[PDB]
């Protein structure tokens, strides 16, 4: 059976025919228990020193406002020239949304231009069972990529749900489970993330955040010994 | 000549000029990647004459691990701006999914050169769902969709095996049973560039 030809026949995309979209849940628990207080703060991000962002992120979730999503946007001119590499720990890792065209391509140069390899390529494949055009485009576009960094020293790379309603801009929250079950670290920073994307665990920083809290006092307080380099999959020091 | 048509040999010593133009280009190389069979190095890779298979049209490149950059390399240097990306997600017969992750999918980067027109661009999209075969081997649905894409075009395949022979395709490969040559342009300038049959140095 051709799903390809399925989908020049009928509209059903051929992902909506993928079936199946016991501990891996204590270790959910353990998340959890260590993560931080979820941390806040709007930010101009284009006008704003990405330095007095400290201490020195294990994750960084990059989510820039890519013109495609419209169907203040940033273009890869803007997000090649953040200073990320200025605050990423020097072990550390990068997860960077590059939506479907050029960005496939920059957000690679852009890895490389901080400081990371990619080590895994991530597709949000979007179904649309709901509802059976870039002049560069040959096919019809229907997946988003995160690329994943690394620098120094159980999941599939695939999220498949349904395509969201035009103008809703908003990545799979399965992006966070994919991170948080790698335990890379618990300094984990969301760029441009909104006030629906704030979570335990993450520091978001965005432009329409409508209320901050962050003090960088008190989000190192989070990390002082003996809390210094736990995974955020174990438990709590006594 | 619309039916099969295949050279064995090695895609690093023929000269390809000999077989014209061609309106897609597919390849799956032998990239290497660390760890089997033999690989190109990546100036092999880089130096191979891919930038006259092509004027205007389309060239489909499998790359995997490192080759994901390095393939955007060759793809770049060959003249051709990447303009897409298809992933085959691969399922078993009921179709359910098969470093830091486990990989569901293979990647195939789309490139473009020159100015092709004609094409049916927006027929098929940048997902396939398969079922996974032997090792090693293409979903024959990349060939409906190239086919929509360009139909009636002549297609050449590089590093091709006997199964991937299709018409309106001539397959290289140094797994395929000699050679099988029927379009009369190519049989003569195969004639007069190997005159005794054999492709060396
Ligand atoms: C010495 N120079 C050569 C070699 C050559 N070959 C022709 C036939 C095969 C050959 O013998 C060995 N290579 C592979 O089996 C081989 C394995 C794996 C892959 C990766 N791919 C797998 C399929 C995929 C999933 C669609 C995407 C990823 C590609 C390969 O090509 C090399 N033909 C002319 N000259």
């Amino acid at each position: 059976n051709d799903y390809c030809q399925h989908f020049v026949d009928t509209g059903h995309r051929p992902q909506n025919f993928i079936r199946d979209v016991e501990l891996i849940r204590l270790k959910d628990e353990l998340i959890a228990k260590s993560n931080t207080p979820p941390m806040y703060l709007q930010a101009d991000i284009e006008a704003f020193d990405i330095r007095e962002l400290t201490p020195k992120f294990d994750v960084i979730l990059l989510e820039p406002p890519l013109e495609e999503y419209y169907r203040k946007c940033w273009t890869w001119d803007d997000i090649m020239k953040l200073e990320i590499d200025e605050i990423a720990a020097p072990r550390s890792f990068i997860f960077l949304w590059c939506g479907s065209g050029e960005g496939l391509d920059l957000g690679r140069v852009c890895l490389r231009k901080w400081g990371y390899r990619r080590c895994e390529d991530i597709c949000w494949i979007k179904t649309n069972k709901n509802n059976p055009l870039d002049p560069k485009a040959v096919f019809q576009r229907t997946k988003e990529h995160c690329l994943m960094g690394i620098k120094g020293t159980v999941d599939i790379d695939l999220i498949i749900t349904e395509e969201p309603e035009i103008g809703n801009i908003e990545k799979p929250v399965e992006i966070f489970h994919i991170i948080e079950h790698f335990c890379l670290g618990r300094r984990r920073l969301h760029l441009f993330g909104r006030d629906s994307t704030i979570r335990p665990g993450w520091l978001t920083v965005g432009p329409t955040l409508t209320n901050s809290n962050y003090n960088a006092e008190t989000y190192a307080s989070y990390f002082s010994a003996p809390n210094s380099y736990l995974t955020g999959c174990t438990e709590e020091i006594e | 000549l619309f039916p099969p048509q295949w050279i064995c040999c090695d895609i690093r010593y023929l000269d390809v000029s000999i077989l014209g133009k061609f309106a897609v280009v597919m390849a799956d190389p032998p990239w290497d990647i660390h760890m089997p069979y033999g690989t190109l190095t990546d100036d092999e890779m880089r130096r191979l004459n891919i930038p006259v298979l092509q004027d205007d049209g389309f060239l489909f490149l499998w790359v995997t691990g490192r080759a994901m950059e390095l393939g955007r390399e060759c793809l770049n240097l060959w003249g051709y701006e990447r303009v897409d990306e298809i992933i085959w997600v691969k399922t078993n017969q009921l179709q359910r999914i098969i470093h830091w992750l486990n990989h569901g999918k293979e990647h195939c980067l789309v490139g473009v050169k020159g100015n092709p027109q004609g094409f049916n661009q927006g027929l098929d999209c940048d997902v396939i769902v398969a079922e996974v075969r032997s090792t090693s081997h293409k979903p024959d649905e990349i060939y409906g969709m190239i086919e929509r894409l360009s139909p009636g075009t002549r297609k050449i395949e590089l590093f091709g095996r006997p199964h991937n022979v299709q018409p309106n395709w001539i397959t290289l490969g140094n797994q395929l049973d000699g050679i099988h040559l029927l379009d009369p342009d190519v049989v003569a300038r195969f004639k007069q560039r190997y005159p005794d049959g054999i492709i060396s140095k």
